[PDB]
């Protein structure tokens, strides 16, 4: 009753990792007469041995002061197995707080078992690298490198990377140059980019005659050429190139970028373009240099990508156009305070026919994600009130609503940023964000009043995000939830529609469920032609890659629009172009094996969603439609021995049937044996003490 | 829209209810399902005052009026089970029974799991498919084909697939009706569906009308031959008039598919309807190896596997129980985890058709 | 209630002038029935349970296409008109319909049948879970399973242990309910059991203790009966219309299949068969681990003292040698059975509470 009272008012969750303090400082938890209390039952368990029943005493009083002393010396191992099946669920409800006091006397040793515990629910950034914390052993950090690559969220951005990055001598640190390069997509694509040298397919690229049949055919030398390295149609015959003006010049240079993207370098190849005559021939240049870039942030060898920040704002037209879209790809999971800074005065003038900031807001969100700034929220702020400049279009004021949903993701206590802009002018989704802001605000989320605040706003569309992170944390919001999720899908707005199927078909590989599916009947058909236009697209992306199997389903929802009109051409093959995506073989993987979710990868596909205009209505320049090489990750699975060294071991073969560093795969299970945090696609095996083998 | 409906019960169902109902109901009274009147007083002539329902029934006398359109007032007309006199002209045919219906015009099944059953076919080659192919042959031999063809064997086995593989060379239509659904809750629906089978023979010529599960109809039952209803006893009149006497033998055939030839009419298993008895064996090594290998292209196998000693492990076997060895081939392979079935795992999947079974 | 006053209330109240009298007009006097044949001509026929057959017409609420025949709808009193559509819940679909959700029973407390766990999983968890391995081999996964044994152990527990891991709702259908011994009824009820799970797929068909269907004799007397061999007939035809990818499964228990017509058996599509196998040690082992959890042992009772002499009893009969220590230790009055009561208590369950004795001389 002492801390429920105190648990409504305070600025984060329960627990804290600081062993020394009486919590007598703001709101009190454990009184002075309670400390005879922490030590009475501890000296009679250790000898007795009755750790079975002393976890149970600390379960229903839920002190976690008690925590360190029960564990002291001799057998670590045997405490932690009573934490297992005892610590996480003991009554109805679920109580995840005890993991606070446990990261600092298990610092040490933590558990196989609770550290896949810290890594989901709650995400704290400490709890994420304590397996690197447990183990002193620089090999088994290795094997855990790999699996942070696909991780991204906590630790992105310089604080890890671009500095121990080029190695380091310490316990738990332990990033060696290897681990830069090698776990992270920069080296590995640019050996699969070689790869893929040896097995090219015939192209039918050509230069044609006239520049308007050569617009038609740069959007297939781009797509067909994709990971390819041609230098024929580039550097020798210009003519599909220099004869293009425009729009048509920038989408021409941008195939190029699609041709020497997953490369070491992406700028200098480009640097021909980069300064011709006008701002139409030099407005390609930075957007291919981003999509050449896609995949790596920092650099291989160098943080070359940092020298662009003087491109970003530019008084001509094409330039900022293409600017703002190819650099905002490359500059993601990087902060920058002169890319920022830049960006500010477009973003609040939002001048179209100079500074082009349509797509401003959506840079802001893709840029940042992952990272941790106070700047862009505040100085956003200040302009989403008062609109200063020229500052016109509600819709551009609607856009940077959403923009900042995945700015205040990991703030903290700067979320109050974006409270004062749900005040200021009412939106559809912004009436759910309100609530979602003490999930980094608390630094979890699981909380009394964030589970009944929940309950209020249901009894809109933006509140089914916090709510799936619950019902999977709690099984008594769960329930609750699934009756309410059939209700909430009829609404005026489709974001509550299309979010659904999209979660469905992510778990799809595990539990596929066609109740989803019929649902989506509706959907097709809400008012005018332009629901339709979004609503192929949608199935078509969930669907890229797969033909028919458990789409069998969906597929009658897309047998309803066959052929109609000359408009209606272009919206049924919607859906068709996906599935041809990454040259007809691709595997979408949006998860890792931790069973969480990467929200930097989630983050691209809110980005598309809202942008891609020129295939939809209204269509104003040809650039936006290289925007689907963003979210293309790199299909590899690398082949390492005890050590993680880029050798050539023999195991199972995944997804290509020779398993090598750099080689295609991807959907592989592994039965095998690892040193910590088994996981499947590149692992690092190991054998028993009794003999030595890689297998 | 969802509003635009609600009001129209005050104002366009006013109508209708009085037509539909009121006109429907008046006197304690288009599919027709039912038909009722009560003391109606019309001078013989339109007379009808019939009631449908079992108890009370009337009849009409005083000459004979044939009124296909309209009988008396239109509205509640009905006949269903017992037939009086002038009543015939409107009989209530309608019924959703589309369902049971199956036709299928020259279908291009040719062996799948009758592969082996050429010695069945022969059996059908002079009776069916030379009729069915050249009927002016029978003008010199002097006889004629007979009316029907009996299908034995074992149950749920042969009397599908075969039945379709004779008429492919024959190109005629096959038209599947089974007995279990001939049986509802209407009376006379089993001899009613029989009706329209010899109205569409007659269209088209050369046609195959074929009985599935004639079990469950036959030529007599408890509710009909030992009941005071007529469904399948009517049903054995559209057998002998239609068939023997108006219908010639070389266009039009019948056939049909039953467990047991004691379980049907003894009346019908005379002679002069019902002659060729077809006996449905087992396939052969030869007819069961031909199963196999068609199942082997859509099922993902070794290039290197012999279909040939697959079947020579298994005995005579079913057409079912030689699917099953191909189904079963792959659940041996889920235990060693291989994405096609090799020899060893069809050769398990015999041992466990002979042994869990020992049929 | 908070968010509902400001965003559904507001909707209903510019409409309150409206929707609010607009549906008064259809009455309170309103009746229910089954409907048969549909139109575009606003008429139709429907039939309720006292069989009172109509030709009446059809006031506008929904489409033709959402009025289904054979589905209960909403009626008037009266005229009998068809006022609009409701649920076909109301249709006496099977006489014994009952769905346990969450069933708890799982396959680490059916004790040593590992060895049938994973064979069972193949043809029922593995095609609902991961229906690609029989994808990719381009074959069906076989819907039906054969079960025997007796009931508790090996006609439940692997019953209920299989809708667990599945999560779908446990659906039991009673096999001597399937024939009513009349005309029309048996194929009825049979086609009615595929259409409540054929929806969404939330939940599987379980069939357990068949004495009845299974043996149709030779005639409706000495056990047999006539509907029988229409209805096992007819099931066939519902066993290879009926095609998902493994959200449904069909479970029957039968002590003996011979007596079963081989058409409805039809192998292929039921490749499962489980026979009863003895526990082996480590099926008493697993149901002692659960009971002696809550209940205190003494020093001198120990895992390999209770499982030294045992005649393989099923993981239920332990069961009851653990209540049995309990029982004399309520006479002792005390909560922690010692050892000298499971030394009585194998002697009284494994003779005076079951009668075995072991007859031997070649018996």
């Amino acid at each position: 009753d002492q801390v429920e009272k105190d648990a409504e008012d305070e600025t984060s969750s329960d627990g804290s990792k600081s062993d020394g303090s009486a919590a007598t400082s703001g709101f009190e938890f454990s009184k002075e007469d309670t400390l005879r209390l922490c030590l009475d039952i501890v000296p009679y368990f250790l000898k007795h041995n009755g750790e079975e029943d002393a976890v149970d005493l600390l379960l229903e009083i839920e002190s976690i002061d008690k925590l360190p002393q029960f564990v002291d010396e001799n057998t670590f191992q045997r405490v932690c197995q009573y934490m297992v099946a005892c610590v996480p669920l003991l009554p109805p409800p679920e109580d995840v707080a005890f993991l606070k006091t446990a990261y600092s006397i298990y610092l040490s040793q933590n558990e196989l078992t609770d550290a896949i515990a810290l890594a989901v629910r709650l995400g704290e950034e400490d709890m994420i690298r304590s397996v690197f914390d447990a183990t002193s052993d620089p090999v088994m950090h290795k094997q855990l490198a790999y699996i942070l690559a696909a991780q991204k969220t906590s630790f992105e951005y310089e604080g890890v990377q671009d500095i121990i990055g080029n190695g380091k001598l310490s316990e738990h640190f332990l990033y060696l140059a290897k681990e830069l390069n090698l776990t992270g997509p920069k080296v590995p694509e640019d050996i699969y980019k070689s790869h893929l040298d040896n097995s090219k397919s015939v192209f039918s690229s050509a230069g044609l005659d006239s520049a308007q049949q050569n617009l038609a055919s740069s959007f297939v030398n781009g797509f067909l050429n994709l990971g390819y390295c041609n230098d024929k149609l580039i550097v020798d015959n210009d003519n599909w190139v220099y004869k293009t003006k425009g729009d048509g010049m920038t989408s021409a240079v941008a195939s190029i970028g699609s041709i020497y993207q997953w490369n070491l370098d992406g700028l200098q190849q480009l640097d021909k373009y980069l300064y011709v005559d006008e701002p139409e021939v030099k407005a390609g240049a930075l957007l291919g240099i981003g999509i050449s870039a896609s995949g790596v942030h920092d650099g291989e060898v160098e943080p070359a990508l940092l020298l662009l920040q003087d491109y970003v704002t530019n008084p001509d037209t094409k330039i900022s156009s293409a600017a703002i879209l190819g650099l905002g790809i490359a500059f993601a999971g990087s902060k920058n305070d002169e890319v920022l800074g830049l960006l500010l005065p477009i973003a609040a003038s939002t001048d179209l026919p100079i500074e082009t900031a349509a797509m401003a807001s959506l840079a802001l969100a893709h840029v940042f994600v992952g990272t941790c700034n106070g700047d862009i929220t505040t100085s956003i702020m200040d302009n989403f009130l008062e609109r200063t400049a020229i500052e016109l279009k509600t819709d551009w004021v609607r856009f940077l609503a959403l923009a900042l949903g995945i700015l205040y993701m990991g703030q903290g206590e700067q979320v109050d940023d974006v409270l004062e802009t749900i005040s200021a002018i009412e939106h559809p989704m912004t009436s759910a964000i309100e609530v979602l802001v003490g999930s980094c605000a608390y630094t979890g989320t699981g909380d009394v009043l964030l589970i009944q605040d929940l309950l209020h706003r249901l009894t809109l569309a933006y509140a089914v995000l916090g709510i799936a992170l619950i019902a999977l944390g709690e099984d008594i919001g769960k329930e609750m939830s699934l009756r309410h999720f059939g209700h909430l899908m009829h609404y005026g707005n489709e974001h509550i529609r299309r979010m659904v199927p999209l979660a469905m078909g992510i778990v799809s590989v595990s539990d596929p469920q066609m109740k989803v599916f019929d649902t989506l009947t509706r959907f097709s058909h809400d008012a005018d032609l332009e629901v339709s236009m979004n609503s192929i697209f949608a199935m078509g992306l969930c669907g890229a890659g797969t033909n028919n199997a458990r789409l069998a389903q969906l597929l009658r929802q897309l047998a309803s629009y066959y052929s109609r009109e000359q408009d209606a051409l272009f919206i049924t093959r919607l859906a068709q172009g996906l599935l041809h995506l990454g040259k007809g073989t691709m595997t979408m993987d949006v998860f890792n094996d931790a069973h969480v979710l990467n929200k930097v990868t989630l983050a691209s596909i809110l980005t598309t969603a809202v942008g891609l205009v020129s295939p939809s209505f209204m269509l104003k320049h040809h650039q936006l439609f290289y925007m689907l090489n963003a979210g293309i990750r790199p299909k590899f699975i690398l082949a390492l021995n005890d050590e993680g060294e880029p050798i050539k071991v023999n195991v199972r073969v995944g997804q290509p049937v020779l398993l090598n560093h750099g080689e295609r795969a991807e959907l592989e299970t592994d039965e095998y044996i690892s040193y910590t945090s088994h996981i499947e696609g590149v692992v690092i095996l190991k054998k028993n003490p009794d003999y030595r083998e890689e297998e | 829209l969802k509003q635009t409906e609600n009001d129209l019960k005050d104002i366009e169902a006013r109508i209708k209810e009085k037509a539909g109902v009121k006109e429907s109901d008046t006197g304690l009274a288009h599919p027709l399902q039912v038909a009722r009147c009560t003391k109606i007083i019309k001078g013989e002539d339109a007379k009808y005052v019939i009631n449908l329902k079992q108890i009370a029934k009337f009849v009409v006398g005083l000459g004979e009026r044939v009124s296909p359109t309209d009988i008396e007032e239109g509205m509640r007309v009905g006949v269903d089970r017992s037939k009086y006199n002038i009543e015939l002209p409107l009989p209530p045919r309608i019924d959703p029974s589309v369902t049971m219906m199956t036709v299928e015009e020259k279908p291009d099944v040719t062996y799948s799991d009758v592969g082996g059953c050429k010695d069945q076919i022969e059996k059908l080659r002079e009776v069916v498919e030379l009729p069915l192919l050249s009927p002016e042959r029978f003008a010199t031999l002097g006889i004629d084909p007979p009316k029907g063809i009996l299908l034995y064997g074992p149950p749920g086995t042969g009397k599908t697939l075969c039945a379709r593989a004779v008429a492919n060379r024959t190109d005629a239509t096959f038209i599947r009706v089974i007995g279990s659904e001939l049986v509802q809750k209407y009376v006379g629906e089993g001899a009613r569906m029989v009706r329209e089978l010899f109205e569409m023979a007659r269209t088209k010529k050369a046609c195959i009308i074929f009985f599935d599960e004639i079990d469950a109809v036959g030529g007599a039952r408890f509710d009909d031959g030992a009941g005071g209803d007529n469904e399948v006893q009517r049903t054995m009149l559209e057998l002998i008039t239609q068939l023997d006497g108006f219908d010639p033998r070389g266009n039009i055939k019948v056939m049909f598919a039953t467990n047991r030839p004691n379980t049907l009419d003894p009346a019908l298993l005379r002679p002069g309807r019902i002659d060729r008895k077809v006996e449905f064996s087992l396939p052969d090594l030869e007819g069961r190896a031909n199963i196999f290998r068609i199942h082997s292209k859509s099922m993902s196998v070794e290039r290197g596997i012999r279909w040939e000693l697959i079947s020579r492990l298994c005995p005579n076997s079913t057409g079912a129980e030689l699917r099953s060895v191909c189904t079963e081939a792959g659940m041996f392979a889920i235990r060693a985890r291989r994405k096609v079935a090799t020899e060893k795992d069809f050769l398990k999947a015999v041992d466990k058709v002979i042994s869990g079974y020992k049929k | 209630f908070v968010s509902n006053s400001e965003i559904l209330k507001p909707f209903e109240k510019k409409q309150e002038e409206e929707k609010k009298q607009l549906e008064e007009i259809r009455g309170n006097p309103l009746s229910i029935g089954t409907l048969e044949e549909i139109i575009d001509d606003d008429h139709a026929i429907v039939t309720s349970p006292t069989m009172p057959d109509y030709y009446v017409s059809i006031l506008s609420f929904v489409d033709k296409e959402l009025l289904e025949p054979g589905c209960s709808v909403l009626l008037h009193h009266k005229t009998m008109s068809i006022v609009g559509v409701l649920q076909d819940d109301a249709d006496p679909m099977v006489s014994v319909m009952k769905m346990d959700k969450s069933p708890t029973e799982s396959y680490s407390d059916i004790g040593g049948l590992e060895s049938q766990i994973q064979e069972i999983k193949e043809s029922v968890e593995l095609p609902l879970t991961h229906p690609e391995l029989y994808e990719e081999m381009g074959i069906k996964p076989p819907k039906g399973v054969i079960l025997y044994g007796a009931p508790g152990t090996g006609k439940t527990l692997l019953a209920k242990a299989v809708a667990n891991q599945t999560s779908a709702t446990f659906l039991r259908i009673v096999g001597s309910e399937l024939i009513q011994k009349y005309l029309g009824d048996g194929p009825r009820l049979c086609r009615q059991i595929f259409k409540v799970a054929g929806e969404n797929a939330p939940s599987i068909v379980f069939i357990d203790e068949i004495d009845a269907i299974g043996t149709k004799r030779y005639d409706s007397n000495s056990g047999g009966e006539r509907e029988i061999q229409r209805t096992m007939l007819e099931l066939l035809n519902q066993l290879d219309g009926f095609d998902d990818r493994g959200d449904v499964k069909v479970i029957m228990a039968t002590n003996k299949i011979e007596t079963l017509d081989p058409a409805l058996i039809r192998p292929g599509r039921i490749d499962r068969k489980i026979l009863f196998e003895n526990p082996d040690l480590s099926t008493k082992k697993k149901i002692l681990g659960i009971h002696t959890s809550k209940m205190n042992l003494s020093e001198d009772v120990n895992l390999e003292t209770l499982v030294t002499t045992k005649d393989d009893l099923s993981g239920a009969d332990i069961q009851a040698m653990c209540t049995e220590a309990g029982l004399l230790a309520l006479r002792e009055r005390r909560m922690q059975v010692t050892a000298e009561d499971f030394k009585q208590a194998k002697e009284r369950v494994m003779k005076n509470k079951v009668e075995e004795n072991l007859e031997g001389l070649y018996l």
